[PDB]
């Protein structure tokens, strides 16, 4: 029994250290959320489901920049044919 | 059980949710991942887009003035 004792504390030792490991991990993603940045009692499930979300949002905000430098260098290309068309008359 | 229910359901929504974060993130996007491995690849992820973001903005900055710039050159 003595030998079931000493196994015990050491898994609860364990236990811990990667508990708060998983602790820190859960911390750091929550702290890229701004709405959740430094929220203590934030849950672990809402942290993932955040996550999730604002993974969602950033990307649709990469997608409409996108489009917008694309058009703007559409316009580029268009001035300076106009440009070198006018320069060339 | 009305307590084992409550319990087995809030497990079980932590599991989804871990699966539909690692499926948001390219870099797990198709591998295994450890709960830990799902919460470090998605931090770096959003802290790199976040950051990727303010680089287009510089870039379509720069372009907006390089087109007014040539606007005013067609004008003259
Ligand atoms: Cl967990």
């Amino acid at each position: 029994h003595h030998e079931e004792n000493v196994k015990r504390r050491t898994h609860n030792v364990l236990e811990r250290q990667r508990r708060n490991e998983l602790k820190r991990s859960f911390f750091a993603l929550r702290d890229q959320i701004p709405e959740l940045e430094n929220n203590e009692k934030a849950p672990k499930v809402v942290i993932l489901k955040k996550a999730t979300a604002y993974i969602l949002s950033v990307q649709a905000e990469e997608q409409k920049l996108i489009s917008e430098e694309d058009l703007l260098r559409k316009r580029r290309e268009q001035l300076k044919h106009k440009l070198e068309q006018l320069r060339n008359s | 059980a009305h307590h084992n229910a409550l319990e087995r359901k809030r497990r079980d929504h932590i599991k989804d949710s871990f699966h539909s974060l690692r499926d948001s993130v390219p870099s797990l996007q198709g591998e295994k991942a450890s709960r830990a491995q799902i919460l470090d690849k998605a931090t770096e992820y959003i802290q790199y887009m976040r950051r990727k973001n303010h680089t287009h903005q510089q870039d379509i900055d720069d372009l907006k003035r390089q087109n007014a710039l040539l606007e005013q050159q067609v004008r003259a």
